[PDB]
């Protein structure tokens, strides 16, 4: 069964450094790329960053361009996400998306309401 | 015989067998593919019956005209005069599948709603018939009735310069050669809009890959007939390779129109994947 | 704030698929073996039935 | 036996109708010039045609057919349906253009536009089938960076770096139009093979001219077509 | 306490996969070592249905084995006779964009769906539409016919619903599924249907007490075909991930995996033959494979289509196959 649980997250202080850790089970994970996904208290998803299968290919987002960094390990199912330089106003609960078919680029409901394919997410809480 | 001329027959003879190898092999490669039932391929496909038909009739006939028997004026006017419809048959097949290349270039939206299947079938069949009532000329009321199975014998010189070249050959030739310039100058446009000179010098080579052998195959015996009755002037073997390279065109159409396509070769390939 | 019930539902539908009298794998595979060597004459694409048979030829 | 030759005769003429009746709709099928239409809620997608000859809406799906210089366009609006659209987009593998209205106001919903247009761009059906890009509410985002309240340095720090290109036909109005299609071009020009280009086009709310901008980009796009398949480009 | 709940639903998810784990004795592909394989198969094309002017999407077979229902999605629902090729019916539909069509048991009524979240009813034995069931908000996937008087019908809003025809209400509703519900296959004792959504879990729903008998979890991807067992046992379904998966009903668990590293297509269309040793499925490769439903093997392959084959149907007898693709070509072979 495709199970995605994320750990770490809570509250941490701005400017500092955290990371995040996800383990997939119930498929093979070297075949399908990956996407990082946040939601804001009263707002909508929001994609942060992605990752290909082999990480030949790796983008994210105008506001986190560089001071995020994401990486994944397919001998052990894993995806983390390095997160620095933290401001108060990117507080939000984040989430995993996987690529709805295998070894392709096109990752339509990455960002949808009530995707199947992703974690329950973990609170990230980030104020003085 | 004369060795010459059976070098000549033998070559004839070579040839019309490899236009025969490649035109059907179109043929069926479109009557087995459901992909290249198009209305776009209905005159490649005509193009390649009618070389079909000039290699399997036109070409004997032309060689026994050539070995020079004494027969029927009417046997040999039949003879010529079926020559002349197969190659008129060919040449306006090619030249609507320029007017059809044209359309799709130049008028892309119009195109799906101007080509048709019924369209198409209707425009071959007109263009057959005026092929069949062109050459039967010299039967009606064009023969050079003065008897050996010669041309010149049965058909004067006359319908073949005036008639023939000047009426159906040069507005075909003409019309091609604006419809590809045209066609080169829209790809160049696309081009410009889109290492570039290299991919115009391409195109430019496989656009002109149709009309200078179109010219090399049919503009050497035209020009000896006009030589021949405007000014009467080594005719041992110059007639004979102008008919060799006349005859040449239809054993090249496949090649230059057919397996230079994209769904030709992708049935080709599928064929050819499927048997191995 | 709704998600507590839509989370418990999806529990309870769990215990639903829970009551259920499961069988082995080998019952199952022999079941299904022999419903195909029953019928197995019966098939015209595993056995090809001959032109008079075959309403298509 | 006569019942079943009967019978299979008039089966022959139900055919033989049925056949002329296709043959007739086929004139009509390729008559128009299917379009799809897509963006998202902020979007004047609804309107962004304005020589709309008739628009029809229909349970889930607005329909608008439209005639420009004689050739037809049928541009259907799927809005009727759910956030998950990887399934059904695969029936719009067949329409001769994709136009994805993007609002160029707003910058924290550019991302999803962004996003949107990198998903319909790399999709393995929609390869052959080409996105025309039309930036629509010009007006918003010209007094946006005007008044200067909202900087589009906070969403994107490469216009930092970024300056008009030197090919551009119209300052700042200028410079954020053009970076925001180049950041759409990068994303169009990062894959396809050759088969498929983007059309960008700066269109207002009160432009008329979207109908001759979107015959344009159509006959382009068929003409590259045909082209492609005779090995001319 | 929601996350106690959250734990709660995990631990038992770990108590069925675990019990699943337990009546696991064996894998039923070391089982069949004993049997001897079908071998080579070879099918070739009997006849060719020509007319369809837009790409084809969903197809079903009669209970006559004799005419054939395909829909286009240029908005036409053509007839055809299997063994003339001579069309009988050509519906126009109102809505262009169609993605699925059903033939009634009894041959009179047909259904037609897709985009526009309606279900039209069309009477061949009157051709205008019966009813037109109306009421999801997403876009018809799947249908298919329990009686002359009800039917089910799979939407995107990822809600199953059984209809009254004469009535047209939602006689039954199944809101289980958590992602767009592809397509459904109804059970020969017609009391028991099984559907897959998007998600990578496919669900039973009994049509009397309307509500989730069992779920099946062992795809990975978006699971776009399905089909049952002629006993009414087991199941077949297809997904993205180029991977069929045979589960059973009173197993509970996957029993078979037929995939190949050579085939990385998706699937789109799954069935069984009249004794279930065969599982024809339609691949994105242009062409459908035959794999053998007891020793997973591909037998043959059927690439007479020149694009991605989008509906495939088996008659009720087994006499011959129809496979229906995007180049508006419905190839039969037997
Ligand atoms: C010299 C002559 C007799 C050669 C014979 C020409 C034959 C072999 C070729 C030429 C034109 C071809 C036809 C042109 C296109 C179509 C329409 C298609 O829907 C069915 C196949 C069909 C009907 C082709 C069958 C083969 C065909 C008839
Ligand atoms: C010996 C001479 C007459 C050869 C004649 C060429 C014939 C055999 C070829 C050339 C062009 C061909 C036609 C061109 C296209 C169509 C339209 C299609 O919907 C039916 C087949 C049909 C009508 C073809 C039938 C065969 C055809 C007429
Ligand atoms: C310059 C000379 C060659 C003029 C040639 C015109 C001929 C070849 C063309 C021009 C337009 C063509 C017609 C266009 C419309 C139709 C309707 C179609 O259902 C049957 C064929 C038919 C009737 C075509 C027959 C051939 C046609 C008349
Ligand atoms: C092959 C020889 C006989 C000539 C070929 C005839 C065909 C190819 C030519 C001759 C006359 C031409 C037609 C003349 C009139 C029109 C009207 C124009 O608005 C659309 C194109 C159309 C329909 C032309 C299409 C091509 C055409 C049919
Ligand atoms: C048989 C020979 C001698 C005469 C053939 C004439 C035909 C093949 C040529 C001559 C001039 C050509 C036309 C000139 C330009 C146009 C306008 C364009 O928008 C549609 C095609 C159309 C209408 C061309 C179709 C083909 C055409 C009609
Ligand atoms: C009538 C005669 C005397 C004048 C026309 C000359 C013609 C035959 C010449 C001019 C340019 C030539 C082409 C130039 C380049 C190429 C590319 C080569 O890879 C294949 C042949 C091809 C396509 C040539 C074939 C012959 C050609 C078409
Ligand atoms: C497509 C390109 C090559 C242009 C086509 C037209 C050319 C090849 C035509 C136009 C007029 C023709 C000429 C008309 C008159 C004569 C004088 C005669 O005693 C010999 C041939 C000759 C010299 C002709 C041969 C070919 C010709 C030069
Ligand atoms: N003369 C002439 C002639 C011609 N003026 N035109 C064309 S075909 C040009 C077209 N239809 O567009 C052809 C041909 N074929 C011939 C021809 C016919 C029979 C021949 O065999 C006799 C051998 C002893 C010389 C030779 C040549």
């Amino acid at each position: 069964q495709v199970q995605l649980q994320e750990s770490g997250g809570g509250l941490v202080q701005p400017g500092g450094s955290l990371r995040l850790s996800c383990a997939a089970s119930g498929f093979t994970f070297s075949n399908y790329k990956m996407n990082w996904v946040r939601q804001a208290p009263g707002k909508g998803l929001e994609w942060v960053s992605d990752i290909s299968q082999s990480g030949a290919s790796i983008s994210y987002t105008g506001s986190v361009k560089g001071r995020f960094t994401i990486s994944r390990d397919n001998a052990k199912n894993t995806l983390y996400l390095q997160m620095n330089s933290l401001k108060p106003e990117d507080t939000a609960v984040y989430y995993c998306a996987r690529c709805p078919a295998p070894f392709t680029r096109d990752c339509f409901d990455v960002t949808s309401t009530t995707y199947a394919y992703r974690g329950q997410g973990t609170q990230v809480t980030v104020s003085s | 015989l004369e060795t010459q001329d059976a070098l000549y027959v033998a070559l004839e003879l070579v040839i019309a067998a490899l236009s025969v190898a490649g035109n059907v092999l179109v043929c069926a490669a479109v009557g087995t593919a459901n992909t290249l039932q198009t209305p776009t391929n209905y005159f490649l496909v005509s193009l390649a019956a009618a070389d079909v038909a000039v290699g399997l009739f036109a070409i004997p006939f032309a060689i026994t005209i050539s070995l020079g028997f004494c027969t029927d004026f009417y046997g040999c006017l039949f003879l010529a005069c079926f020559v002349l419809v197969l190659t008129q048959s060919s040449i306006f097949s090619l030249l609507a599948v320029a007017v059809d290349r044209y359309l799709a270039i130049c008028v892309p939206l119009r195109y799906k709603s101007l080509v048709t299947g019924t369209r198409a079938r209707g425009v071959i069949a007109v263009l057959w018939v005026l092929a069949f009532g062109i050459g039967l000329t010299p039967f009606l009321g064009w023969n050079s009735k003065d008897v050996k199975c010669l041309f010149e014998n049965v058909v004067p010189m006359s319908y073949m310069v005036y008639f023939n070249f000047f009426g159906c050959v040069l507005p075909p030739l003409l019309i091609m050669l604006v419809i590809y310039i045209k066609i080169f100058l829209v790809a160049c446009r696309q081009l410009q809009r889109t290492t570039t000179l290299q991919r115009e010098i391409h195109a430019a080579k496989s656009l002109a890959m149709i009309v200078g052998i179109f010219a090399l195959c049919w503009l050497p015996v035209h020009a000896v007939n006009c030589v021949t009755l405007f000014q009467p002037a080594k005719p041992k073997w110059a007639m004979n390779m102008a008919i060799l390279l006349s005859h040449a065109n239809s054993v090249v159409n496949p090649i230059v129109y057919a397996y230079r396509n994209r769904d030709f070769r992708y049935t080709f390939h599928k064929i050819i994947s499927r048997y191995l | 704030t709704a998600s507590i019930a839509q989370a418990r539902k999806l529990v309870e539908q769990l215990k639903m698929e829970a009551n259920i009298d499961r069988i082995k794998v080998s019952k199952a595979a022999a079941d299904l073996m022999a419903y195909c060597e029953a019928h197995a004459k019966e098939d015209p694409l595993l056995t090809p039935v001959p032109a008079s048979e075959n309403p298509f030829r | 036996t006569e019942d079943q030759r009967n019978e299979e005769k008039a089966q022959r003429e139900a055919n033989k109708m049925i056949e002329k009746q296709l043959q007739k709709d086929k004139q009509v099928y390729r008559a128009t010039h299917r379009l799809l239409l897509l963006g998202a809620d902020n979007s004047g997608k609804s309107t962004i045609v304005k020589q709309m000859r008739i628009y029809h809406v229909n349970s889930g799906i607005f329909e608008t057919k439209f005639q420009v210089d004689k050739v037809n366009f049928h541009m259907f609006d799927v809005g009727a349906q759910r956030d998950e659209r990887r399934k059904w987009i695969q029936c719009f593998n067949d329409v001769t253009a994709i136009i994805f209205v993007v609002d160029s106001s707003d910058y924290n919903r550019l991302q999803e536009a962004l996003n949107d247009f990198k998903s319909i761009w790399n999709n393995r059906w929609l390869r052959t089938i080409s996105v025309i890009l039309f930036l629509n509410k010009q007006d918003l985002l010209a007094e946006k960076v005007l008044a200067g309240k909202s900087k589009i340095e906070d969403y994107f720090p490469e216009f930092a770096r970024y300056t008009t290109p030197e090919d551009a036909t119209p300052p700042r109005v200028t410079r954020a139009k053009y970076f925001i299609r180049d950041e759409f071009l990068r994303i169009s020009t990062a894959s396809g093979d050759g088969r498929h280009y983007c059309y960008p086009h700066f269109t207002c709310s009160v432009d008329t001219e979207n109908a001759r901008r979107i015959f344009n980009d159509c006959r382009d796009i068929i003409q590259r077509m045909h082209l492609r398949q005779y090995e001319l480009l | 306490e929601l996350d106690q709940l959250r734990q709660e639903a995990e631990q038992l998810k770990n108590q069925i996969r675990d019990a699943r784990k337990a009546c696991a004795d064996a894998t039923l592909s070391q089982i069949t070592n004993n049997i001897d394989p079908v071998g080579r198969i070879q099918m070739r094309t009997r006849r060719t249905l020509r007319g369809h002017l837009a790409k084809i999407y969903a197809m079903h077979w009669g209970t006559d084995s004799r005419l054939l229902v395909s829909a286009s999605q240029d908005g036409k629902l053509i007839i055809w006779d299997s063994y003339t090729t001579n069309k009988v019916h050509a519906i126009p539909l109102r809505s262009s964009w169609v993605m699925t069509c059903a033939y009634a048991p009894s041959g009179n009524y047909v259904a037609c769906g897709g985009l526009d979240n309606i279900c039209s009813i069309y009477n061949l034995k009157t051709v205008r539409v019966s009813r037109e069931l109306a009421g999801h908000t997403g876009y018809l996937s799947c249908c298919r016919f329990l009686d002359d008087n009800q039917i089910v019908t799979s939407s995107g809003d990822t809600t199953c619903a059984l209809w009254d025809i004469e009535t047209g209400q939602q006689t039954t509703t199944f809101t289980g599924h958590t992602g767009d519900v592809m397509s459904l296959s109804l059970a020969p004792d017609t009391r028991l249907f099984v559907s897959g959504a998007c998600d990578a879990s496919a669900k039973l729903w009994d049509v009397r007490e309307g509500m989730c008998r069992q779920t099946f979890t062992g795809h990975e991807s978006d699971i776009n075909a399905i089909c049952f067992f002629p006993n009414g046992n087991a199941f077949a379904t297809g997904s993205d991930d180029a991977t069929c998966r045979l589960f059973d009903l009173r197993a509970d668990q996957e029993l078979m995996t037929y995939s190949h590293d050579n085939i990385i297509c998706g699937i789109t269309s799954v069935s069984f033959s009249k004794s279930g040793r065969l599982l024809l499925a339609g691949y994105d490769d242009f062409n459908c494979n035959v794999w053998d439903a007891l020793k997973a093997d591909r037998a043959g392959v059927l690439a007479g289509h020149d694009n991605r084959v989008s509906c495939l149907g088996v008659t009720d007898d087994g006499m011959a196959v129809a496979t229906g693709s995007w180049d508006s070509f419905l190839k039969i072979w037997n």
